[PDB]
């Protein structure tokens, strides 16, 4: 932060001479001087260059063309405008947040002006930064306490060992000095929630629109377990979603509760839909209570909003129909549903305080934002028992947390306030819609097959595309209107291989082959499987990463139409088995895999294996008690149908839990066994395309193995 | 009985599809450092079971045709580790053998010459189905014995005998098919 | 008897609120390693589901 | 579980439905608590508290605070033989160095060999008296017990996305101490500590008035752990 801009040139000498004198004075205090051209030049030095803090221009030249455009990008940006004798303000400059610093054209006083700019810049640093981060940076340059924790003490022990000097010189002197524990009084303690830590929670909840927020320093997986240990005593009933995460699986194995699983919707391409509105009724929930032994009235509900793909729900209908005093919305993938007019009334924080109810959200911080690892938040909108809900945080967090993550966790909330933060969400949406239009433009004009985006036929608007009932792009049978929304930044690429009715085709290329080609250039695919893809377009994805993704997709069509070799295209796959991948081309492998999908029938064995839920005999907590004593045996892949499993099955593709640890597979769930046998017969003939199921390890003959309980 | 026989027959076919003769070592889930194993589940339940081998070897300066292991001692070596102790030819004391894990998921008994020998299990209606099928079959014979004595009632129409007997023969024709 | 017992309790509590300056109410301030403090009421001194409280200076509520 | 436990050990008893038995360590009058006597580790003392405590069976786990918050090592050569517990725990959250010096042999759980039929668990703190980032610890296992059961409890408390900046520093603490270049930091800290102890007694008699005193025996010329005998008056433990 040391860029000073001097716009325009009056042509006179009594105004340019103070500029030349100030040019030699600002360089003595480490400041970069730039000379923009016209009005459009200064506008490009703010959106692209974020390290700018000084704008010098003539007040009697552009008093309305600059004070309006700059105010739409930054509010606290200092404006070192130079006024004259006959200078005044404008009536249209009253409702604009600006920081104008007036000066004169006096000779010899250039040294006093440089001291005022440095002090004004220091005031800008101490204002945009939160009091927790500001106190951490000031403690390094002043606070020098001895006999404290940890033992490194700002990197002192590393300066006495040859191996320690290499680890200290990698980060920096300010990095080790910032790692302090609870041995500081002028910064407070995270677990004590007092002083700077007390005002930090009230600042994050105010920016993200919430009553109270926490700073979890143990990842998002921990924030999901803190909520579960509140509205679920030793013997209750919760409403957990079927499309859960591995973190939510261990939550059901630590509390003696009886969960009730829902039945989300889905299509044939593998895109996870949502829970219908009929499941949120009062007669539907009360019907499953009598059918499930040892279950009372549900006092907690868990809703995965949004899912792993990227489909939001309708919170305006759930907060009124779902009569649950503890509704959870796992917002671990949409930490931006606030600073945009196309997201009002779509999340839990949007709206007022619902009486008798409360909304829980666990927004991920180190996923689609900018902070260190092991960071999460807990958003509460209502009135909860802080005296008890906070007790679950100490059971997973040590007494000496790492303040380096806390400073970055609150920083993500400070980067959103103002026009400088609002352009990050809208900027990613404009780059996402532009990328969606480039696919349809290069599809008709091209000569042959081309990728497709799972989007409606009309994408001219800039909002969330609703999943209506009179459309064919979503492919959901009997979907509720005004309930499922589309995420613009979550671009889902559909590879040609299936039809619009749910069947197959002769010519098709699976998504697993394209995913391996993108990894050669450095593009990591988030989700892949049958004929679908997924990419993360958050605030950190600039225009370089967006345009580089399209170039890699166009190169795949050129290498496939010309019929190239595997060695001259996929060097990583060739090193796994050079003998088998010797005389093989890109067209021979793409067609042999497509015939196996039609032969083994993938879309039919997948849609029918996730609708029928397995018979839950006992609670998941009772299944973990048998493993502690040593009552777990082993069965074959076909012998698991009819027993009580102990681990959660997470098959790839798609990536949803198949059988919960404690459910019995009966004959009613017949496609469940047919889905596991289908993935084993298709991933046992080509190296690199093996079956990946978290629970069924690979053996040496073809059949996988699982783990069940003893009889 | 339709809600009972319809579930036992459905459970009988559920277990039949689950199951020359080789011993394939299987694994379990979880997260473990090394590699733990375990014996066969419902296939073997005896405590002092025997295991057969293909190529014979000269262990302890003598020949052997079958090696028997202890079920209580096999569950600890394949999970906690260490060394295994097993007798030869079903006689003598449980001597220490050089048994380890094979890459092809088998049990190779090593000797003094580092030779390979893949072990195998001897070949053979589950016990759970047989216990529930015999109790349900005895209940059908008791209900049929009562009907085969009071059917001579004069105050009973003749058209009703064609449907009551047909409902009993339909259940008996299905209960005798799963026990084949 | 309910409308008659209330007059006896009213007369009994009238003589107890005059000398309420001897012992007042005090809630603990638990902290150590925790955030917001906790608030509670009288312990075993009131063995009923509906406890009573006395005030010094009377006010006009509702 | 030991009586002198940490706040972290308090929440452990509130999450598991177990019946703990508390001991009675020695103590003086200056507030410095000693250690658990040798009579509490006997078979007649442990079995006596089982019948007196309702709903309690044979103890299968033992937590021993070695050392305490003040820094008083115990005698593991006698506990590993008398205490008949298959899972003996040593809370070594303040002595991550009882190995790199010959005056610490046979004083901790890791010193020696493997006890037949028993296992030693230690939670040595990393970001306390070493050199690493915050939120770092180690678990030492000495024995042949079940690992899958002990491993399931690790994922329930640790997230699936760890911070490699701390893992790189946690292992660095084990690499900075390896070799003779790392052993000089342990012996160097002891020599600087003994020198500081002698400077107090030197500035006490030569001074004119009151002066600070170090809780140490009258003879500190040796370089080892001073044992707490029964014919001394500096410890004050009856
Ligand atoms: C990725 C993910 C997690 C894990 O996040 P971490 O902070 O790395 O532990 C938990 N829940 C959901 C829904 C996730 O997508």
């Amino acid at each position: 932060m040391n860029v000073i801009a001097i716009l325009n040139h009056m042509g006179v000498y009594f105004k340019e001479e103070p500029i030349r004198e100030l040019h030699r004075a600002l360089e003595r205090l480490n400041f970069q001087i730039v000379y923009p051209n016209d009005r459009d030049d200064l506008l490009k030095l703010i959106e692209n260059n974020a390290r700018l803090c000084g704008v010098i221009f003539d007040w009697d030249k552009y008093n309305l063309e600059l004070c309006e455009e700059i105010s739409k990008m930054n509010e606290n940006l200092p404006l070192y405008a130079f006024a004259n004798t006959y200078s005044t303000l404008d009536v249209s400059l009253n409702d604009l947040r600006l920081q104008i610093s007036f000066f004169e054209y006096a000779l010899g006083a250039a040294e006093d002006i440089a001291n005022k700019i440095k002090q004004t810049t220091d005031e800008y640093i101490n204002t945009i930064l939160p009091p927790l981060t500001k106190a951490l940076f000031k403690y390094v340059r002043e606070g020098k306490y001895t006999f404290c924790t940890p033992g490194h003490m700002g990197g002192t022990a590393f300066q006495k060992s040859p191996v320690g000097s290499l680890f200290y010189d990698f980060f920096g002197p300010n990095t080790m000095k910032s790692d302090i524990s609870i041995s500081v009084s002028e910064l407070g303690s995270l677990l004590d929630h007092s002083g700077p830590h007390k005002e930090a929670e009230q600042y994050i909840a105010r920016v993200f629109n919430a009553d109270r927020s926490y700073m979890v320093t143990n990842g998002t997986s921990t924030a999901n377990k803190i909520v579960g240990m509140y509205s679920a005593p030793a013997g209750s009933t919760i409403l957990i979603d079927r499309n859960c995460h591995k973190s939510l699986t261990h939550l059901m194995m630590m509390s003696d509760v009886t969960p009730i699983y829902f039945r989300p919707t889905r299509n044939a391409y593998g895109i996870l839909g949502g829970i219908p509105q009929s499941e949120f009724q009062h007669a539907t929930i009360a019907k499953r209570v009598k059918e499930t032994p040892n279950a009372t009235w549900p006092v907690h509900a868990v809703i995965t909003n949004s899912t792993y793909d990227g489909l939001l729900y309708n919170t305006d209908f759930i907060k009124k129909t779902l009569d649950v005093k503890s509704i959870h919305f796992d917002s671990a993938w949409v930490p931006y549903t606030n600073f945009s007019p196309i997201y009002e009334g779509k999340c839990g924080m949007s709206g007022g305080r619902v009486e008798g109810k409360v909304i829980y959200e666990t927004q991920s911080t180190h996923k689609l934002l900018a902070a260190f690892s092991q960071a999460s938040m807990i958003h509460v909108k209502g009135d909860v028992n802080e005296e008890t809900f906070n007790e679950a945080y100490m059971m997973h967090t040590t007494t000496s947390p790492h303040y380096g993550i806390v400073a970055s966790t609150e920083t993500a909330a400070a980067m959103m306030k103002g026009n400088a933060g609002k352009r990050l969400i809208n900027g990613s949406i404009e780059r996402a819609i532009k990328f969606r239009k480039e696919i349809k433009r290069l599809r008709t004009e091209s000569d042959g097959w081309f990728f497709d985006v799972w989007q409606p036929d009309h994408i001219d608007t800039t909002e969330c595309w609703p999943l209506r009932s009179d459309s064919t792009w979503h492919g959901f049978k009997n979907i509720d209107n005004e309930h499922m929304y589309l995420d613009p930044i979550k671009v889902t690429l559909l590879t040609p291989g299936m039809e619009k009715d749910g069947t197959m085709s002769d010519f098709g290329i699976p998504a697993s082959i394209v995913a391996k080609y993108l990894d050669e250039h450095g593009i990591v695919v988030e989700k892949t499987g049958p004929y679908n893809l997924l990419f993360l377009f958050s605030i950190g994805i600039d225009k370089t990463k967006a345009l580089s993704l399209l170039r890699a997709l166009t190169d795949f069509k050129r290498a496939f139409d010309l019929n190239l070799r595997v060695k001259n295209m996929l060097p990583s796959l060739y090193r796994e088995d050079p003998e088998f991948y010797e005389n093989m081309r890109i067209q021979e492998l793409a067609q042999n895999i497509h015939k196996l999908i039609v032969h083994h029938n993938l879309p039919d064995l997948m849609y029918r294996a996730f609708e029928v839920l397995p018979t839950m005999v006992m609670t998941p907590y009772a299944a973990f008690q048998k493993e502690l004593h040593g009552m777990t045996e082993e069965v074959y892949l076909d012998e698991m149908v009819g027993r009580i499993n102990a681990n959660m099955i997470l098959p790839y593709p798609p990536g949803v839990p198949l059988v919960m640890p404690g459910e019995m597979i009966t004959e009613e769930s017949r496609p469940v066994l047919e889905f596991l046998q289908m993935l084993c017969e298709i991933g046992a003939h080509y190296p690199g395309f093996e079956t990946d199921i978290h629970g069924a390890y690979r053996q040496a003959d073809g059949r996988y193995t699982v783990k069940v309980l003893k009889e | 009985m339709l809600t009972r026989l319809g579930a036992i027959v459905q459970r009988h076919l559920q277990l039949q599809q689950q199951q020359k003769t080789a011993l394939t070592v299987i694994r379990l889930g979880g997260i473990f450092s090394r590699r733990q194993q375990y014996q066969l589940p419902v296939n073997v339940t005896a405590s002092t079971l025997t295991l057969l081998l293909q190529k014979p070897l000269k262990l302890h300066d003598m020949e052997v045709v079958h090696i028997s292991f202890e079920r209580s001692a096999l569950e600890q070596w394949l999970s906690k580790g260490g060394e295994i102790r097993g007798k030869l030819n079903g006689i003598g004391f449980a001597q220490k053998l050089n048994l380890e894990v094979d890459s092809a998921q088998h049990l190779v008994v090593r000797d003094v010459s580092l030779q390979g020998s893949t072990l195998a299990l001897p070949g053979s209606l589950p016990g759970e189905i047989k216990q529930q099928l015999e109790e349900l079959e005895s209940d059908w014979r008791k209900q049929h014995a009562l009907f085969s004595e009071q059917q001579k009632c004069l105050f009973i129409p003749g058209d009703w005998l064609g449907r009551i007997e047909a409902s009993l023969q339909d259940v008996g024709a299905q209960i005798r098919q799963a026990q084949q | 008897m309910l409308t008659r017992l209330g007059a006896i309790v009213q007369r009994h509590l009238q003589l107890q609120q005059q000398q309420s300056d001897k012992t007042a109410l005090t809630v603990i301030r638990l902290g150590g390693i925790f955030s917001r403090r906790q608030q509670y009421q009288l312990p075993v001194n009131v063995t009923a589901s509906t406890l009573t409280l006395l005030l010094q200076k009377p006010l006009k509520l509702h």
